[PDB]
């Protein structure tokens, strides 16, 4: 149960990269 | 097996934050920015993780962001351990 702010900056590095991942 | 729901659910959040945001593409640099202020803790220290602010300015900043819609700020009650009821 990590559910802190943290997430967020997690969330959103992630996302940001998720959509670079995807081109190819 | 790993839980990763809440992060799914952290996921699903800021891309619901990211699709209704698409009138204002300002909103993703100025969000994480206020929390970049909270999260920065870990990596200030060389030890211990610390709870960086208080967990009302970070919500107070992001609230001007996004003002209008309170449903987000719904979802952003998950991720501040305040009581859990």
């Amino acid at each position: 149960v990590r559910m802190n702010i943290q997430m967020l900056l997690e969330a959103a590095d992630y996302l940001e990269r998720r959509e670079r991942e995807a081109e190819h | 097996e790993s839980d990763s729901v809440e992060f799914n659910n952290a996921i699903s959040y800021v891309n619901k934050i990211k699709t209704r945001f698409l009138d204002h593409p300002e909103i993703y640099r100025s969000f994480l920015e206020i929390l970049h202020t909270y999260q920065k803790e870990q990596l200030h220290t060389k030890g211990r993780p610390f709870r960086g602010m208080s967990e009302e300015e970070v919500f107070t900043e992001v609230a001007n962001l996004f003002r209008g819609q309170e449903d987000l700020l719904s979802e952003f009650g998950q991720f501040l351990p305040e009581a859990k009821r």
